[PDB]
């Protein structure tokens, strides 16, 4: 419901991991895969950890290494912000914060 | 691959001790996540290096001592001169995240700046503000470090980090590398691409461990150590002998003193190369630190306009904020250019405009006003 909560979990098993960054992209009406929140987490460490537009507090991003999962927490959801979320994996190790390198699309 | 996990922070005042209370330093101090109070709770950045630099003064002007975070510092009496350091961060530095903090709120608990207007005016802020006196500073710092416009987690080959460590080991003692030695260390790992070596040196410089400029033009020194080569410029730029306006012939040993006469004339050549002063003759030194108005009046525009010493000058007539000129060209003209920091203006008494434009050309979209 409007301004509620919604935790989405995206799991990846047996892949590069270290050479991989997980980014969430929201685009329902062909919105050209707009960037929402990415994380280059390596164990307890985290390198990129950046947001866009709605920013933090509104949207929370976390990663747990216990089951190799990334969690997107939806809070104060604005009804017009209706879009479908996709997981994307970046693998290039030359140049941090690589949007165009999110080639391996998730589920 | 292997990431870098390092960053530099320059404190930009007009305070600095107040933010040194969060550290528990004449710039260039190193800290880790446990060292910072209030940010050690997050294990996200446990293995992160922090470099803190800070200065302050009126005639002290070292524009070049992303890949950093700038915490601008404000005080109620200095809010009139606020556009200065903000435009300085916009022009020089990089595209680094900026955190504006207002300090000493206890003396005036009713003063708050219009943070919205400056936040929209400066897109590197993004509402990272504090109004504390002597913490949200830790949260702002964390949210600023992990930014695409900054380098904290950057994937580079491990050979690059070995080369960086070897360069640090060489520079902490030698203090100045040769181009031959730079290439030798670079090709120790086999890397000889000018682009690759250029990026490695840029990541070494923009993080402020080993400096490197494109205007040295000296074969004796290629890169250089900020722990000594910047403090050296700091000593000579003000020693109460340059306050009067003229430095002695070679009495830099009286100023300074690991530093000797060889390093003395190394740094002499360096300071003439940085376009800060002119050697005139017989060991004389200037150290210069119509209606034309500049927002963010560059601190070193008079030092660059006074390099033309063998040109129009009447006789040793310098205000340390101005000068007097006497045209030696065809006919006879008397001129004088003087600066006013409190008004951010320059005056002209009656080539001069050509030199002013040639000096201000080294700026990126610096607004100017003529009257
Ligand atoms: N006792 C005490 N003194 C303070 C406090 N805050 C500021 N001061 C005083 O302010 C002075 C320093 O002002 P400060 O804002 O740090 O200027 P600065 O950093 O030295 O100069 P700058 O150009 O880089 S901004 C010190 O003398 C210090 O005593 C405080 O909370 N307690």
């Amino acid at each position: 419901q409007a301004g509620g909560s919604l935790r989405l979990s995206c799991a990846n098993s047996g892949l590069t991991f270290s050479t991989y960054t997980m980014g969430w992209f929201r685009q329902a009406p062909g919105k050209e895969r707009e960037f929402v929140a990415a994380i280059r987490w390596s164990g307890t460490s985290t390198y990129y950890q950046d947001h866009a537009d709605s920013v933090k507090g509104r949207f929370t991003i976390s990663r747990d290494n216990a089951k190799n999962t990334v969690y997107l927490q939806m809070n104060s959801l604005k009804p017009e912000d209706t879009a479908v979320y996709y997981c994307a994996a970046s693998r290039l190790r030359a140049g941090v914060k690589a949007p165009s390198e999110y080639d391996y699309w998730g589920q | 691959l292997v990431h870098l996990q390092e960053i530099k922070v320059h404190l930009i005042g007009d305070g600095k001790t107040s933010l040194l209370k969060q550290l528990i330093g004449l710039n260039v101090v190193t800290k880790q996540a446990p060292n910072i109070k209030g940010l050690e709770n997050d294990d996200e950045l446990k293995e992160c290096l922090f470099h803190f630099w800070d200065f302050g003064g009126q005639e002290i002007m070292h524009a070049s001592h992303r890949s950093s975070v700038y915490m601008l510092l404000l005080d109620s009496r200095t809010d009139s001169n606020k556009h200065y350091w903000l435009r300085h961060i916009e022009k020089y530095g990089g595209k680094s995240p900026v955190i504006v903090v207002m300090n000493k709120i206890d003396e005036n608990p009713s003063y708050n700046i219009e943070q919205k207007k400056i936040n929209e005016r400066f897109p590197a802020i993004e509402n990272r503000f504090h109004r504390i006196s002597c913490e949200s500073i830790a949260k702002s710092l964390k949210s600023a470090v992990l930014h695409p416009d900054s380098i904290y987690g950057t994937p580079l080959a491990p050979s690059w980090i070995k080369v960086k460590e070897k360069l640090v080991e060489a520079t902490t003692a030698q203090r100045y590398l040769n181009r031959t030695e730079v290439e030798k260390i670079c090709n120790d790992s086999g890397i000889t691409d000018p682009g690759e070596r250029k990026t490695l040196l840029g990541y070494l410089n923009n993080l402020g461990i080993v400096l490197y400029f494109e205007a040295l033009d000296l074969s004796e020194i290629y890169v250089l150590d900020p722990h000594w080569v910047t403090i050296g410029v700091y000593r000579i730029i003000n020693s109460s002998k340059t306050k009067n306006g003229h430095l002695n012939t070679s009495a830099l040993g009286y100023i300074l003193n690991t530093y000797t006469l060889l390093e003395q004339r190394y740094l002499l050549d360096i300071m003439k190369q940085f376009e800060l002063c002119y050697d005139e003759g017989k060991g004389l030194f200037i150290i210069p630190s119509f209606i034309m108005k500049y927002d963010y009046l560059p601190s070193t525009i008079i030092p660059r306009l006074m390099i033309a010493m063998q040109h129009q000058i009447l006789d040793r007539m310098q205000w340390r904020y101005g000068m007097v000129l006497k045209s030696q060209d065809h006919e006879g003209a008397l001129a004088k250019v003087v600066a006013e920091t409190k008004d951010s203006t320059i005056t002209i008494a009656i080539i001069i405009w050509y030199e002013i434009k040639k000096i201000n050309a080294n700026f990126t979209n610096l607004d100017v006003k003529e009257f």
